[PDB]
DNA sequence: GCAGACACTACGAGTACATA
């Protein structure tokens, strides 16, 4: 048996329409410390992992280690018509072949439940090392956001330097280069406009732009986010939303060019 | 000063007098530009014959360098032509008068069959209306791509090939404006290769100087890569005189020895089969069977079946010739 | 469409004959003080081909380019029409007479007419040619095939031969 | 799960037939510079099978593990374009033909980005990852234009294993780019051979006789041959040498329309032939294997001076028909002609 | 001869050898202010030109409004299903059952006219809804909202509206929807509405015919119209003979319009007597009529019957015909579905053959023009009609069929592939890589429906065999690996059937195969329950695992 | 090298949003004097001519005279994400392609540096004529913005007269003819608000409507615009930027013919 | 000073067709 309830309506509302054109599916994994969430999308590209911890839940039954899994062209729609403050319970059997979704509706009059057929995907977790970063900061996540869309103009990937200078976003295009830089913001009075370096080595790596634009489309579930590199490691954007739990992406660079004599 | 440019470009004729073939064409042109009676213009003929360089030549010869950039309005394929260009920039052009200096502008189409119909037919009152104001300009490649309605408001003038003997003093100017050493079988095969084009003619002089510092035939049939008259002689006299395996033998050693390529092998030998005195049942036949086989090299097929077919093709006939005496 | 021809009169011009261009000729002619010769003005109508705003454009163009309207000045810088000498080809493929269907195609050739221009002016005059039925729809595929080969890019003068070739067998094939 | 399933191989070492080829295929992709493959042949050869066993010889035992992405694709029309793919962790599975016509945009927009992307985790998954494209024979030649760079640009962090049927529909610069790899079928011995150790697993007894006879009916198929052998089992436990083999509804639906074509020659009997034939193009049967059908039963029914001029016709109506677009006006024709000659030669 | 056995002296030459070597030689060297048209329009029932049939139907189909309409109960083949629907009665709503009269006919017949003098004879008062007007469905629905839902503003003794929808055949698809919503709301509609169309074949309008009163125009009566042109000529002074105004009305079609057009411009005042030549030119009156399909398709199978007996002008007639029809596809469709169900003469199949190389040279020349980009090649399969007419033209009466065989083939097709995608969609995806569908289709679906019917006898688990439950256990793994099952239906007859979920019988079963024996309902409902039990026990097993 | 420095980014911004359907290619004519730009529109029917002083700058050096061509597009989606109250650095070196803009975000802390491409146009210089006019007049720009978007919807091409009086507008269109007179409005308590005629001989000239109304778009840039019309030189709109430099506009008049009757 | 309403153009989207 899986049951559990959400603390805030607007939690999913925000964390799946950054999954609406990423990943082609949602397989969560039940456990007793909480919901762990590892896909990657078709591409081979992008990989997303979302820990939602049993702390944060409003209550959590959870008595065996199941893994369900859902699709996302059924699930976005069943979203929209769900609302924003309102309560969201999880429930599924042990044997059945559905899972339901409880809620309010946007008229506040009525109880929504909503099933969707459980997908028997087969699928292997994959592993990430969790290796030493050879570089990890820490930036807005709005200000990251429009950052990753200002470049969307320009060229069609992007470049990610980071010295122990800060970050350096680079667009190379037909048109011309676009480098934006951001440093040293320790001197405001939010804490989380703190743009800070934490490691040493510089990593510079072309990425691509769609995808950093759909991690960025999951920008108001937390204050903060973080960005890790290394020389070979894929690019790691954290998110620490709320209380519940925390979000990971993972995106492989391109392909560097010959440029060896 | 010295310019890093291809010689059809860096060796463009600039005025009237430059260009060397359509000489009636051009002093028609010349005196509709000293009576002040020029005309919408159609220009039309193959490639490399001189049209765009005559159209520039006359908006540089009617127009100065402080006043060009507001008298002629001048599109090709490389722009945006269609019907909301028509409706928008060139009437505005057309229906509005000059900035500087009083004058009649031009408006230059250059490569006009690429244009759709829809702006064809908006070009028409457009040309009409505005004859006093503004001349219009078409050059084209093919001539059923203009509707007749165009046609009609424009004076045709057909750029026809340039003859090869008067393209040689071109082609010694450009040699002595670039200190090349040229035999006359040289300047023989540029232009029996260039075959009325003079692009093609300095794109194989330039080549050829490039690749072995001296143009002569050898040079230039090798740079080209082009079959000699006396290699193709060889190999219609091996499909005549012998059986499939000489021939076929003889025929493969020379494409392998020289790099020869069947393409230009068929052209040549069709070229052949019309001075070659055939019976018309045996010219049919060879016509039908050449193209057939120059059809058959447009896709992925190996060439060496194509070469046994274009041997066979001689083999059927040489019975029927002999046997009809 | 056919509402607005119902809700019109629908007057429909013929193609101007010899005579009535000839009279605006004069006309022309008379007010611009042109000197000229009969075979010159014969040839001005030869090249109009029913248009007098072509016939006009040539008289234009050889007045201010010679002064003078006869015949060699016409044809120095107007041309001879297609279809007429396209139409002396027809009549030999028709006959199976592929020599001179040939010297025909090559003068075409010479001239700088494309494949397309060629082929264009065939299955024009093709269609309205004097023959057997079955036979002309036997040209006109022919055409059609040889056509698809021009448009696909193989584009030759061996090709045009290959095609008056082939309708040179459709004639002795029953 | 069905026999063809059930006992399929899953290393190089533990194949039945073409053993020499699994060590060359095995000492092939050891050191990991293999270049780009071509496996074709016959349908039911083993192509698949192989292709599997080398991509397990590759990567680990997760090659196996298996799942259904759905991507969606913009034409250049702005038409949405959903394709399925076979994924794994280490390897992709793409049939682009299943876009029809936009399967070149499957290879310019999808494919790239496949190439254009390292590996997330380097220790795991290899330097490269492999791409399958199933049936790149049935690909249009626009399609096999577009994939020659990505070929040649990223061969070192992307392989592919295209498969195909017939190498004469790939395109000669895509045949240079890549090793060509031949997969004959297997021999009636070697069907013989696996049908007996698919039966003997199973716990039954099969005989000499019904096993050759399986062979000879599957037209040397592996994987026909164990779906008859099993519908055999289904409808007969007791293997008799002689009991019935079940036939394919379409085959004999082919064979009736051949026996309609022979029975009369008349514009009337040319309708209910081409009423057969749109019976038969309706039910999704290729019409190349129709045009094979047709001339396999015809020549059945010709004299010993007909069939070559009855398969010249049949090979020239099918060129005729890979030419165009309606396959049902170049099947009639071939049926007319047909009908047109067996007149001549029965009249005369 | 241009074979020599001696050499040539002078010119060049080239050998030629034979294979048994014997050599030869070759040489290589307000009268004044109104239209006509409108100064002879009819203001009254008894000035109309139409057919009087469909003017009767017209009268009588709004007169059947008047109860509705008037508060008065008392006003004052294709034939008989109009008679038949005048005669049909009323809705309990005191309505017509057909509230729309769709009026249909080629141009210049009278369809505007007849509508608005119908309407003004009835008592009401027309309102026009023309091609003229904004046609975007938010306007076309608040003009009928205006034109049919309230009353006059005049108050009592103002005339009703009626309203009159001009050139219906142009509308947007959702205009018409918006129509028919109008039409049936059960907001009830107390106001009768007219649609005049042109071509009654238009793809908006076929939802309107299923629910329409429908009225055909035939065409116009020669001596009616010969009558009214002598009345009209007479009238404006002008002198003609009945012979040279019924060529005009032979050459405009029966087009009253036209006729009348072609009189104003040709009459004039220069002259008083109007000349057989002038009507005979194609200068003044000759307009492009369009060809229906079904007359392309006669004039191209049937001769003309008995200058016109030249073949060359029946060719250039045939293919000015078929030219002027358009929708080429269609006419192509209607050749090759209509050609061989012709009394055909040539018993050797050799007009047949070349007929199908027209059309593969028709197929090839549209795909490599949609290829190339290159459309000038799309001028030579209008000639593929005509080579039709020299191939099979007859004295006959064929009797010529709509075309259907490639859009039911290709819908057929297009279902069939549908099946195909929801059967392979189902199966795992470890099982799906390990063969294409086309595979699946030609090798893995007849014997996979042999494998999933054995001879299974109608008797209960708890009395079978041993090896009657291995066999049954392995036909429901086999079952549960394609992801199919068996499911119940309904009949018309009232007895229950069971069917596989995946249908892929159609897939695999074909028309004129000898007959199967299939599984009986006890063995189909014992399959599909053991199926759900072995689907629980799998979700059992997977929970004790997990 | 090229260094010039516009002290907010507002005056730029109001240039490139007045050219930008205008203008096909901006030609810079980089000099010690200021910034000249001479370009004609792609129907070469109008001309603009701007002149940006160097002491408008806040620091404008210039060693060698340069002229760069640059697309327009691709400078408008960098101008749009410019803010106005801003300092905007216009960087060029001596053989260069890089064009660079260097300015500050909107949040006012991280720098933003967009280069663009240079282009290679050679186009021949176009000669002002520089000659006295027949008709001057001092008008406000928002009231001849109002005008022409008044005039705009009557007609697509507007008779401009002016006299002893003052400036007449007519459009003759297809609903009718609009004619607004306008003149000596020098008595309000506003400076910018006035009509002042300063010469002599009356002209009466057609122009299209389109033209007029993207030469009205530079109204922010100066309160007071002058119209210089003859009855051979096109029709100039002169706006005075305040301390920066002043902006041309050259319209053609359109060929009109009288009626044979 | 800031929320509601008005028309404005840019942009997405569907459909037809391309010959003599
Ligand atoms: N008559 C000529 N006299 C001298 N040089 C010529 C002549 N015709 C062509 N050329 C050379 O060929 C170059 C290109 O010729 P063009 O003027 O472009 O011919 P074209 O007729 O415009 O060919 P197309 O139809 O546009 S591909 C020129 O720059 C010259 O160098
Ligand atoms: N009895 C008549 N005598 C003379 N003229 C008539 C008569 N009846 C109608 N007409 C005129 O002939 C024309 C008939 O066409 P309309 O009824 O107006 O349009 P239509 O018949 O619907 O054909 P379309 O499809 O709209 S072109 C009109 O110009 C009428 O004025
Ligand atoms: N070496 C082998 N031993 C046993 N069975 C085999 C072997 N190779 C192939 N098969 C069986 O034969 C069938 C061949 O199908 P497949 O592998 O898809 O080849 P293809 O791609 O040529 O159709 C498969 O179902 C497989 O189970
Ligand atoms: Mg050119
Ligand atoms: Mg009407």
């Amino acid at each position: 048996m899986f049951e559990a309830r959400l603390v805030q309506g607007s939690i999913l509302k925000k964390v799946l329409e950054a999954l609406k054109d990423l990943i082609n599916e949602a397989c969560w994994d039940i456990s007793s410390s909480g919901v762990n969430l590892q896909s990657m999308d078709s591409s081979h590209v992008s990989l997303v992992q979302l820990t939602l911890r049993s702390e944060g839940f409003d209550t959590y039954r959870c008595d065996r280690n199941l893994a369900m899994g859902v699709n996302l062209t059924s699930m976005s729609k069943i979203l929209k018509c769900a609302g924003n403050e309102d309560i969201i319970t999880l429930r599924a059997e042990d044997n059945a072949d559905t899972l339901a979704l409880v809620f309010e509706a946007p008229n506040q009059e009525k109880v929504s439940d909503y099933e969707m057929k459980l997908m028997d995907l087969d699928v292997e977790q994959l592993g990430i090392p969790e290796q030493e970063y050879s570089c990890v900061v820490k930036m807005p996540s709005g200000e990251f956001a429009r950052i990753c869309r200002d470049l969307s103009h320009i060229g069609d990937a992007v470049v990610i330097s980071c010295a122990k200078d800060g970050v350096k976003f680079s667009a190379s295009g037909e048109l011309g280069n676009g480098n934006i830089k951001l440093s040293q913001t320790s001197n405001v009075d939010k804490e989380e406009e703190a743009v800070t370096i934490e490691m040493n080595e510089p990593v510079q790596l072309t990425f691509a732009l769609r995808y950093l634009n759909f991690f960025t489309k999951a920008t108001p579930l937390s204050s903060t986010v973080t960005l890790s590199m290394s020389a070979d490691v894929p690019l790691v954007v954290e998110y620490k939303i709320a209380d519940m739990g925390h979000l990971k992406y993972y995106l492989a660079p391109k392909i560097e060019d010959e440029e060896g004599s | 000063k010295i310019r890093n440019l291809p010689w059809v470009e860096k060796y463009r004729p600039q005025t009237l007098n430059d260009l060397i073939s359509h000489q009636d064409i051009l002093s028609t042109i010349q005196k509709f530009i000293n009576e002040d009676r020029l005309p919408h213009l159609l220009l039309y003929g193959p490639p490399g014959t001189g049209k765009t360089s005559t159209i520039l030549a006359c908006a540089k010869q009617l127009y100065k360098d402080k006043e060009f950039g507001s008298m002629v309005l001048e599109l090709n394929a490389s722009d945006d032509r269609g019907i909301d260009i028509i409706r928008g920039p060139i009437l505005s052009f057309a229906s509005t008068r000059t900035i500087f200096k009083k004058g009649f502008k031009l408006v230059i189409l250059d490569e006009a069959d690429a244009m759709t119909q829809d702006a064809q037919n908006a070009l028409r009152r457009v040309i009409e209306k505005f004859t006093e104001n503004t001349r219009f300009c078409l050059i084209c490649n093919y001539l059923s791509k203009i509707i007749p309605a165009l046609q009609s408001r424009c004076t045709r003038f057909r750029f026809g090939p340039l003859t090869p003997e008067l393209m040689v003093p071109r082609l010694e100017h450009v040699v002595e404006e670039e200190k090349v050493d040229i035999s006359e079988d040289g300047m023989k095969a540029l232009v029996t290769l260039s075959s009325g084009d003079m692009r093609r003619a300095l794109n194989i002089l330039q080549s050829t100087n490039m690749a072995f510092g001296k143009v002569t035939e050898e040079t230039v049939y090798t740079c080209t890569g082009h079959p000699l008259k006396s290699d193709i002689a060889n190999i219609l006299d091996w499909m005549l005189n012998q059986d499939f395996t000489t021939a076929y033998r003889n025929i493969t050693e020379l494409k392998t020895l020289k790099g020869l390529a069947l393409h230009d092998i068929l052209t040549e030998i069709h070229l052949f089969v019309h001075r070659v005195d055939f019976p018309s049942s045996v010219r049919i036949h060879l016509l039908t069977k050449m193209a057939d086989i120059e059809y058959r090299l447009s896709v992925g097929t190996n060439e060496k079946i194509q070469l046994s077919s274009l041997i066979a093709a001689f083999q059927v006939t040489r019975d029927l010739i002999v046997a009809e005496a | 469409i056919e509402p607005i021809q119902s809700r019109c009169a629908v007057l429909r011009y013929t193609k101007l004959t010899d005579a009535q261009i000839l009279t605006r000729l004069m006309n022309v002619i008379e007010k611009e003080r042109v000197p000229y010769t009969d075979d010159g003005l014969e040839a001005i109508i030869f090249t109009a081909q029913g248009d007098m705003r072509q016939a006009l454009n040539n008289l234009q163009s050889t007045f201010s380019g010679f002064g003078f309207i006869n015949s060699e000045n016409v044809f120095k810088v107007c041309d001879e029409p297609h279809p007429l000498l396209v139409k002396e080809m027809i009549q030999h493929c028709v006959n199976a007479n592929i020599d001179e269907a040939y010297k025909i195609l090559a003068h075409l050739w010479h001239l700088g007419y494309s494949p397309e221009d060629i082929i264009g002016n065939i299955f024009r005059v093709c269609k309205t040619f004097q023959m057997a039925e079955y036979l002309k729809l036997e040209f006109i595929k022919e055409i059609g095939y040889t056509h698809m080969k021009i448009a696909e890019g193989v584009n030759s003068l061996l090709q045009m031969a290959g095609l008056l070739a082939r309708l040179c067998q459709k004639t002795m094939a029953p | 799960s069905l026999w063809v399933d059930k006992y399929r191989p899953c290393s190089l070492g533990r194949l039945d037939y073409h053993k020499e080829q699994a060590a060359q295929l095995r000492n092939l992709v050891q050191c990991g510079d293999f270049p780009h493959l071509l496996v074709y042949g016959p349908s039911g050869a083993g192509k698949k099978t192989r292709i599997m066993c080398i991509l397990r010889e590759l990567y680990g035992v997760g090659v196996e593990k298996l799942r259904i992405e759905h991507q969606t694709i913009t034409t250049p029309s702005k038409k949405k374009i959903e394709i399925s793919t076979i994924a794994s962790n280490y390897h992709l599975e793409v049939n682009p033909s299943d876009a029809g016509n936009s399967d070149r945009v499957v290879i310019q927009e999808m494919l790239k980005t496949v190439a254009q992307s390292q590996q997330l985790e380097t220790n795991s998954q290899r330097d490269f990852k492999v791409v399958l494209l199933t049936e790149v024979d049935k690909l249009t030649k626009d399609a096999q234009h577009a994939l020659r760079r990505t070929m040649e640009k990223y061969m070192s962090t992307c392989r592919l294993i295209l498969c195909c049927n017939s190498t004469s529909k790939v395109i000669p610069p895509i045949r240079s780019r890549c090793l060509a790899v031949r997969v004959p079928a297997p021999s009636i011995e070697d069907i013989c051979h696996v049908l007996s150790t698919v039966c003997k697993k199973e716990g039954l007894n099969l005989p000499s006789q019904l096993a050759h006879r399986l062979a000879e009916k599957s037209c040397r198929n592996l994987r026909k041959a164990l779906l008859m052998c099993e519908a055999c089992r289904v409808q007969q436990y007791p293997f008799t040498a002689d009991q019935e083999i079940p036939e394919t509804d379409w085959e004999v639906y082919l064979r009736e329309t051949a026996n309609a074509i022979v029975s009369q020659q008349t514009p009337q009997r040319l309708l209910e032939v081409r009423g057969r034939l749109y019976e038969l193009l309706t039910h999704c049967i290729p019409p190349e294997i129709i045009m094979k059908g047709l001339l396999s039963e015809l020549l059945h029914n010709c004299d010993g001076q007909l069939k070559g001029e009855v398969a010249q016709m049949a090979a020239y109506y099918e060129h005729r028909l890979q030419l165009g677009s309606k396959a049902i006006y170049h099947l009639e024709a071939f049926v007319a002609k047909f009908m047109a000659l067996y007149k001549k030669f029965m009249e005369d | 001869n241009p074979v020599l056995r001696r050499p040539p002296i002078l010119e060049d030459y080239v050998h030629v050898t034979s294979t048994e070597g014997v050599r030869a030689y070759l040489v290589l060297r307000a009268s004044s202010h109104c239209l006509w048209v409108d100064e002879f329009a009819p203001r009254h029932y008894t000035e109309l030109l139409s057919d009087d049939f469909t003017n009767r139907c017209l009268l009588k189909w709004l007169k059947l409004w008047d109860l509705v309409v008037f508060g008065h109960e008392r006003p004052s083949s294709h034939e008989q299903v109009l008679e038949e629907m005048l005669e049909a009665g009323l809705d309990p709503s005191q309505r017509p059952k057909q509230k729309v009269a769709l009026l249909c006919g080629p141009p210049g017949l009278g369809k505007t006219t007849l509508a608005h003098v119908i309407a003004r004879h009835a008592g009401y008062s027309v309102v026009e809804m023309n091609a003229s007007d904004d046609r975007s469905p938010e306007v076309f629905r608040t003009r009928i909202e205006a034109a049919t839902q309230m009353e006059s503003v005049l108050g009592a003794g103002g005339k009703p509206n009626c309203l009159v929808i001009d050139e219906i055949d142009g509308a947007p698809v959702a205009a018409i929807n918006v129509l028919l919503s109008i039409l049936n709301r059960k907001g009830l509609l107390m106001r009768p509405i007219i649609c005049i169309c042109n071509d009654q074949f238009a793809p908006s309008l076929r939802q309107l015919k299923q629910q329409a009163f429908l009225l055909h125009f035939p065409p116009t009566l020669p001596s009616r119209l010969v009558q009214r042109l002598q009345e009209v000529s007479l009238r404006q002074g002008m002198r003609a003979d009945p012979g040279v105004l019924a060529a005009l009305c032979e050459k405009t079609d029966n087009d009253i319009r036209a006729c009348i057009n072609t009189l104003q411009f040709l009459y004039s005042r220069g002259q008083r007597e109007l000349s057989v030549r002038d009507v005979q030119a194609t200068r003044v009156g000759l307009k492009d009529q369009r060809r229906g399909l079904f007359s392309v398709w006669q004039e191209v199978f049937q001769l003309p019957r008995a200058s016109l007996t030249s073949a060359s002008q029946r060719f250039y007639r045939v293919l000015h015909a078929a030219a002027s029809a358009g929708e080429h596809e269609k006419v192509v469709q209607g050749l090759f579905d209509n050609f061989l169900r012709l009394r055909l003469r040539d018993s050797s199949l050799g007009a047949v053959c070349v007929a199908l190389d027209w059309l593969a040279f028709d197929d090839l020349l549209a795909g490599a023009a949609h290829h190339s980009q290159s459309f000038q090649l799309l001028r030579y399969p209008p000639f593929l009609p005509v080579a039709f007419h020299v191939l099979f033209a007859s004295s006959h009466t064929p009797r010529i069929t709509f075309p259907s065989s490639q859009q039911e083939a290709q819908n057929r097709m297009s279902q069939m592939r549908n099946l195909i995608q929801t059967l392979v969609s189902g199966i795992a995806p470890a099982t799906r890589s390990r063969a294409t569908p086309q595979a699946l289709l030609l090798d893995a679906l007849c014997l996979l429906l042999d494998i999933l019917a054995p001879k299974l006898r109608p008797v209960s688990t708890q009395l079978y065999s041993t090896r009657e439950k291995q066999q049954l256990a392995s036909l429901v793994g086999t079952m549960l690996a394609y992801s199919l099952t068996y499911r119940q239906e309904r009949t018309p007859d009232g007895q229950y059937i069971y069917r596989l979920e995946p249908n892929v019988e159609e897939l695999c079963r074909f028309p004129e195969l000898p007959a199967r024996k299939p599984l009986t309902y006890q063995t189909k409902q014992l399959i599909a329950r053991e199926i759900e039990v072995e689907k629980m026990r799998r979700a059992e097993a997977s929970a004790r695992v997990e």
